[PDB]
């Protein structure tokens, strides 16, 4: 989180939160009730911003395990994009990537070889995730959102 | 971040020191996780019978916050 | 670990999203996070002083800093004020964050241990901590004192 | 690198499958590598005779370097120049093994001279020395039996060429 | 061992053993039982060169703490050189001079000048045992186990080989 | 190779090459002649080798860059097809896998992620050439020659 | 370290004793053992990826260990589990080429337990799914070198209790 | 490194005054081209890959560069290449975030034309292929951002010239 | 500078500049016009700031080299005044104390210990500047001064 | 003291005391009856050394918190003057100023600093202790004397 | 470390005033040993192979401790033992010539029992040998220097019990 963050960059000198960072703990908390509005519509719309980015996704990459008729990878694959947007949302609460970061892109490479699951077609999910998201919230619930999406894209 | 405290004997196998080069082996020892995984192989590799690992700071099943 | 990521991390073991009591939480973070920023700035003006003070008003003029005592020395009435400015520094940070699980993670553990080995005294310790939760609360008054106060207290139970 | 190593990399950078010139070359080095071992086997059973009584009979051809004035003259000097002399006769082993000078490229040409002129260490008494155990190595090997000690003279001569100078 | 070595190689770049590596141990693993016979050679006739080699090295030597009159230097003597018979037989059945160096070339001067006993007499010695296993075994025996009584001999003729 | 290696090995702990390690490149000596023979055998027999792995390639994943209607792409992939027949006689020759190590499994994998070509596939592709040569050889040729596909797979299997 | 023929050469040097007929034997079986064992490396080494795959495929995933709450729940700890399943697997490959499990008492077991204890790692779960692993390579190796290998899983199995 | 603030602070302050009218109008013109910098740079590190990708399509392949003797061939060296080009975007996004060619300067060319004559890389094929990254670059942010980082990989080719 | 920072620290990770680090920026970025004001307001009137805070100084000190008749003393503590209200202004500028830190608090005691003037005596004429900042300019901006005036009073 | 910094010299390269190290220990041996001289003769006038050099401070730097009118302040420093002249005996006794730079020169400034006292107060004073020390001392005691008290003068 | 004088300093210094008449009287008989303590360092130091030599020959050798599968077999082992000899006699000089035994409780003591029990040294075998090389110092250098020195050996051999 960006609180975390500004402390142990205030930890690692030694000293005292400096002139920066109390202004940049200001604007996280009073763009703080913009945040928690851009969690409510996340959690509010989730369901349809994943049935629309898997859509979209299979209208554009059908190569997939998630859609091989298996039904068992095709609710994984929904799974694992309403836990990514919930992370995105668990971001844009912290302030910071890190709920993203610590969760879900960090070890994202090893272990999505290690399921077979091509790294590319996710990161295309990903993309249409992030379009999607796009589709639904204001300009800056946009831009701050796709912040974190292409977070997701580049640990891929 | 979390640390790792840890007790370990590691000796010398492949090298005769003569008197300056001997420094100790029984070292208790703060260390970080994420370079814990090699001081583990590190010190299997040369050969030390490792005693005591706990968790010196941070708690167990952290998601997030534990650095 | 500060309020917004123990949030996270319950939520995130529960599997689902903030509820609206865990919102409530997090207002009441977002709403208490300006004076808190006052307060850090506050405690960063005049952290010397007040180290100044509590040492004066607590450790001073006592048998503790004469011949035979554990701040006799120059270097280790060094070691102290710097001990009381960590304490101080490391309370500031908790205030900000919310959470003493700063405090819990690199102030308190092994300190007690460290603190016995030396022959630190904790009691003298402990009564230099809340006299420091008390010049903070004179010099910033009721309410942002009374929440620096509180990890001051926690300081005070991890050395306890 | 040894013989193998360094012609299959030399195809490679070019992209040219083995030819049979290839063959024939991998299949001479594959014959020769029976006394290359053996030579590698003396070597290691002699190295400290070889390396010795090259030093010494360097000493006596060149005087002056056990003279004050040479470098070599205390025993510490003394003691180092002659771990100079097991270092090329270690090194110049390995390069028999090999059939190549890649070993000798890396390992013993990498600064020598650098070294031995910030030292002030001489050269040419170096791959005098360097001459001598290459002689004794070959009369040992004669009298081993091995009729080709064209082997054993490559390394201490690409030694040489590489350190000496122009006249 | 060979395997020994392979392992710990493999294992300091954190990589399986290589087919080159695996082709190293199974050749070795198809000249295990020729040199299990050599070892076997050894253990029949070590005490003879042992027996062979003091009586020569004390002819040639006199000024030797084991022919000093006391009978546990003597039997210190006998015992140190067929247990350095024992790793050479360690080296053939291992493949590599790992038990030679680990188990007693390694520290192995310092050792005997901590105990007294002269290394250029030392020396010696092994040259005498050296001489009487190779005439005491065989021809094709002796090029299995004599390099490595080279080896053990190697180690301390380095205060300086003599000339002139 | 194990001379290179078991010399680096000397040369580490420092001392001559032990009689047992002289032992093992006499062996590595005595070994040269049937690599040297199975290699020209490889070279006799590589060209068809990719034709043949290629076939079976495009049967056991038909969705590639190579199989699409691209052929810029299938003869980048039959060219590769060939140059690690190449690097693998060149493996064969050498005993170990030093030439393939050199040239083809280091840093192989972030090149075809920099092409994104999918390396499950290229490791498939290696496959099929593995079973293709193991055919195409004799069972001591194939007990030889497997091994160096094996670890050519296994470099990019991730 | 020990393998086979050092474990042979440290017992009987610890007793200034040569070899006997019953190590000689010992070492025999160990000497006809290196092709078979020499080829299984070879296949794990090639098939590590993909035996680490279907070992986690069968025995720790879909369970609650893997979803929200679980051990192996936030990637990088999947990351971090995937990485001991490669280690235990290379490893494993070592004891099981080199005749002696000496390799797993001082490179996995020493230490390995109190680190899982200390990072609240289920080492139940582990030794399920290592033994899982070990039913993998039973599976496409073969009866007798499946079991060869699986000797040394039973003893990172048991070191781990 | 200097930043383009930080280097007018370091005029001014060898001059010895303060910031001066034109330099506040500098610093005005840096402070509102601020924002499409950080959207710039935020869009080179979401498709960092996919810009390295194509410029390495657009001009290092299929040429003798890669094939046997051309300096990419050998997998680790067209590694290092890529790995080369991932450092030569990286740090010219660091130069448009920052304002300045200074970490260019600094972190970059101060060097790499030794470095590069030393190991043999190709210094014009670098230069093209920095180019090739400006106008793959310059194509999916558009005119005015795509110069704006282009002046830093021209920084590079001029660097390396 | 802030940016310098910003750009260090998505270097030395080999990473690139995360969307929150972003943020810093655009924040940054918009309230350059703020501190370009300060910047203009500090050159402005630094002359009546060197003046009565040198005169409030000598009022809470007159045991200083600065008055101790030496009028060339004087000279050099005006502008050693005047120097570090620059500094700030520089600080203000750049957005962090590094201008400040790496001109003017680095070597800072050695200097003037050299120099033989006492710490304390240049710290608490560092606080008479900073309570001349707090009187001539507004609240956020005397904040934002006082703030780096705090930091060179910990540097002492 | 001399002896142990023989010893630790000794010792981090491990080796033997050298036969010159000896020397200097078989001849500080036979220094020893000075340094009693010198310590007797420090703790036998000690307060009159203290009496005259606050008289002198007094007179020449009157700036001081001893002066306020506070005699529990002008008690502490007498305090402060009889540890500081009693450390420097020890060091006398010990041949170094180890137990002087331990007991009361390697956290000076941080404590008097956090006691508000100026150090160039402590330097004068320390000073005026200085040359009392000269007036009643002879020369070679004077000058053993004088070097730790030119220690205590590079500590403030 | 803290020697003779360092301790009276230490403790007077902790009670808050000059050396008495009896901390002066105790550093009266340590200037007074200085002489004979300054010869016997002269002589530990030049003897200290010999030294060596006949405390392990008269506590360690010919018996099972250094037989097959003792401590200091396998010849790297018996020269560790030598340099922990050594380094014990050097330190009992450092301790002599001091007139303490706080360098031995700061850099010898200090968890050598613990490492030893870590590397399964003998520590009853080490007790012997450091009494043995405390009764060569006896006889090589005379009652009363060698019982001074013999103090600091017992400090050794009590922070090893
Ligand atoms: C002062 C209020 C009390 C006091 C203090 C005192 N402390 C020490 C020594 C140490 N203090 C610590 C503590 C910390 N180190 C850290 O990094 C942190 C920050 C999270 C803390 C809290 C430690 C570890 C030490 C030992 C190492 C060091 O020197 O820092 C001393 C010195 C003791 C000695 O003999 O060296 C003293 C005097 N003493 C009192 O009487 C007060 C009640
Ligand atoms: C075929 C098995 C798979 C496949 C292949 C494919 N490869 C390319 C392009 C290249 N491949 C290489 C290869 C190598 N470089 C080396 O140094 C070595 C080792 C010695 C090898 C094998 C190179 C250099 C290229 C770049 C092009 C060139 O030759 O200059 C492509 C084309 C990708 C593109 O966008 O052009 C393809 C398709 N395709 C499949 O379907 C198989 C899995
Ligand atoms: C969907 C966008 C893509 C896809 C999905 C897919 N995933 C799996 C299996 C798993 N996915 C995960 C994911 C996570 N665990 C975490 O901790 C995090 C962060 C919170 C994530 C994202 C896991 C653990 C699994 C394993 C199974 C399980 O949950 O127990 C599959 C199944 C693969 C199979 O064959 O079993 C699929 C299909 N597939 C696509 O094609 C999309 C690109
Ligand atoms: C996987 C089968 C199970 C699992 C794994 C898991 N492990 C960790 C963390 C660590 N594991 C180790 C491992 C080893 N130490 C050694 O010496 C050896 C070599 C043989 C091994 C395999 C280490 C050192 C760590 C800590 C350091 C690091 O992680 O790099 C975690 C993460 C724990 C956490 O809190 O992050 C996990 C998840 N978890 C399961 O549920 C499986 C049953
Ligand atoms: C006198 C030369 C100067 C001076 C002194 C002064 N000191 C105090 C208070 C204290 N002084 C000390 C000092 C030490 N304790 C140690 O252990 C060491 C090492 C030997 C030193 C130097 C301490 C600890 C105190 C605190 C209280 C006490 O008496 O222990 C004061 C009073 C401070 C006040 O106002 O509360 C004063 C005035 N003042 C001068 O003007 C001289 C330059
Ligand atoms: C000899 C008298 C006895 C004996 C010795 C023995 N020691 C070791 C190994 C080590 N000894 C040390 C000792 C020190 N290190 C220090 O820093 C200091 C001061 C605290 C000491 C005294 C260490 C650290 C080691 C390990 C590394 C090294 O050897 O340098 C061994 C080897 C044991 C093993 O290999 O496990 C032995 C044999 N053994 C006896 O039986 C004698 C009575
Ligand atoms: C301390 C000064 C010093 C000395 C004395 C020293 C010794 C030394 N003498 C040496 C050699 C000899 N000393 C001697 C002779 C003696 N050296 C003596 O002191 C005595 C009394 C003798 C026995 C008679 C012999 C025969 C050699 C043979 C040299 C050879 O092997 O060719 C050498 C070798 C180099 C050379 O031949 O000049 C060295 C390094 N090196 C040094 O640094
Ligand atoms: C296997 C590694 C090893 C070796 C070689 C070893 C050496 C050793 N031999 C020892 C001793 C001797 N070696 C010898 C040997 C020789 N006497 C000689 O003059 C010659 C030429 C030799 C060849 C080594 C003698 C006479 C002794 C008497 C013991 C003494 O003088 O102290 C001992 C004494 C302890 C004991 O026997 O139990 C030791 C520790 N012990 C080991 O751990």
């Amino acid at each position: 989180s960006l609180v975390t963050e500004l402390i142990l960059s205030a930890d690692s000198e030694a000293r005292y939160p400096a002139p920066k960072e109390l202004r940049i703990f200001q604007d996280f908390v009073k763009t703080g009730e913009q945040r928690v509005r851009i969690a409510k519509a996340l959690a509010a719309n989730e369901e349809r911003i994943v049935q629309n980015g898997s859509q979209k996704f299979w209208e554009r990459c059908p190569n997939t395990p998630s859609n091989s008729g298996v039904d068992r990878k095709t609710a994984s694959c929904q799974r694992d994009q309403g836990w990514y947007v919930r992370l995105i949302a668990y971001s844009i609460l912290a302030g910071s990537e890190r709920p993203l970061e610590d969760i879900g892109t960090v070890g994202i490479k090893e272990m999505y070889n290690n399921l077979e699951i091509p790294i590319r077609n996710i990161a295309e999910c990903m993309r249409c995730l992030k379009e999607e998201a796009m589709a639904v919230l204001s300009d800056e619930d946009a831009q701050e959102v796709a912040a974190y999406f292409d977070l997701i894209i580049q640990s891929l | 971040m979390r640390m790792f405290r840890v007790t370990a004997c590691v000796p010398s196998q492949t090298r005769i020191r003569t008197q300056r080069e001997l420094q100790n082996t029984y070292f208790t020892k703060l260390v970080p996780y994420d370079n814990w995984f090699k001081e583990q192989q590190r010190i299997q590799k040369m050969g030390g019978t490792i005693v005591k690992v706990e968790l010196a700071t941070g708690r167990r099943g952290a998601n997030t916050g534990l650095a | 670990q500060d309020a917004i990521t123990t949030l996270i991390n319950t939520s995130d073991a529960q599997g689902k999203y903030l509820d609206d009591s865990s919102l409530d939480t997090l207002q009441e973070y977002f709403r208490s996070g300006d004076l808190r920023a006052k307060a850090a700035m506050t405690i960063s003006a005049n952290a010397s002083t007040i180290v100044t003070k509590t040492v004066a008003k607590s450790l001073l003029y006592t048998d503790i800093t004469g011949p035979g005592g554990n701040m006799y020395t120059c270097r280790r009435y060094a070691a102290c004020i710097r001990d009381m400015d960590f304490f101080l520094r490391y309370g500031t940070y908790a205030m900000l964050a919310g959470d003493a699980s700063i405090l819990d993670e690199r102030v308190l553990n092994g300190l007690k241990e460290t603190y016995n080995s030396l022959g630190v005294p904790v009691g003298a310790t402990i009564r230099a901590v809340q006299a420091m939760k008390e010049v903070v609360n004179d010099m910033l008054g009721a309410e942002a004192g009374k929440e620096v106060g509180y990890y001051f207290d926690h300081i005070c139970s991890g050395l306890s | 690198r040894d013989t193998v190593t360094s012609l299959i990399s030399n195809y490679d950078t070019t992209g040219r499958y083995l030819d049979r010139d290839a063959i024939d070359s991998l299949q001479s080095y594959f014959i020769t590598g029976a006394n290359r071992v053996k030579v590698a086997a003396m070597i290691s059973a002699n190295a400290a005779e070889i390396s010795r009584e090259a030093g010494k009979k360097l000493f006596e051809v060149v005087p002056e370097l056990i003279r004050p004035g040479g470098n070599a003259y205390t025993t510490r000097r003394y003691a180092a120049c002659l771990r100079d002399m097991d270092y090329y006769l270690r090194y110049s082993s390995y390069a028999l093994v090999a059939g190549n000078n890649d070993v000798l490229m890396e390992r013993v040409l990498q600064g020598l001279r650098e070294t031995y002129n910030s030292l002030g260490v001489p050269i040419a008494p170096t791959v005098q020395g360097i001459q001598i155990m290459k002689e004794m190595v070959k009369e040992r090997a004669s009298d081993m039996g091995v009729d080709d000690t064209s082997f054993i003279d490559q390394p201490f001569d690409f030694i040489s060429r590489e350190v000496s100078e122009i006249s | 061992s060979i395997v020994k070595q392979i392992i710990s190689n493999a294992d300091e770049e954190l990589r399986y053993p290589t087919p080159g590596e695996l082709e190293m141990i199974r050749s070795f693993c198809k000249t295990g039982a020729s040199q299990i016979q050599l070892a076997k050679t050894l253990e029949s006739h070590a005490p003879t060169i042992v027996e062979r080699g003091t009586r020569k090295f004390w002819q040639i030597c006199p000024r030797t703490p084991s022919n000093s009159g006391s009978p546990r230097k003597t039997e210190a003597a006998q015992r140190d050189m067929s247990w350095y018979i024992r790793l050479i037989s360690y080296c053939l059945l291992a493949g590599n001079d790992q038990p030679l160096r680990e188990i007693g070339l390694l520290g192995m001067k310092e050792l005997y000048t901590n105990i007294g006993i002269p290394l250029d007499n030392i020396l010696q010695y092994l040259r005498c045992l050296k001489a009487e296993a190779i005439a005491l075994l065989s021809e094709a025996e002796a090029e299995a186990i004599i390099p490595y009584f080279d080896q053990i001999i190697q180690e301390l003729v380095r205060p300086g080989p003599s000339y002139f | 190779s194990v001379i290179s290696q078991v010399i680096a090995t000397a040369d580490r702990e420092v001392r001559y090459l032990s009689k047992g390690e002289l032992d093992a490149i006499n062996r590595f000596f005595n070994n040269g002649p049937q690599r040297l023979r199975i290699v020209s055998i490889l070279n006799s027999n590589a060209e068809e080798i990719v034709e043949k792995g290629a076939r079976r390639f495009w049967q056991r994943c038909p969705i590639t860059p190579s199989n699409s209607d691209n052929q810029q792409f299938q003869a980048s992939c039959l060219r590769d097809q060939a140059w690690f027949i190449r690097l693998i006689s060149y493996a064969v020759a050498v005993g170990d896998v030093d030439p393939l190590e050199a040239s083809g499994v280091r840093g192989v994998r972030e090149m075809y992620l920099s092409l994104e070509v999918p390396l499950r596939s290229v490791a498939l592709c290696m496959r099929s050439l593995k079973e293709v040569t193991l055919a195409m050889l004799s069972r001591e040729d194939a007990a030889e020659v497997g091994p160096y596909f094996d670890y050519l797979i296994a470099g990019l299997m991730p």
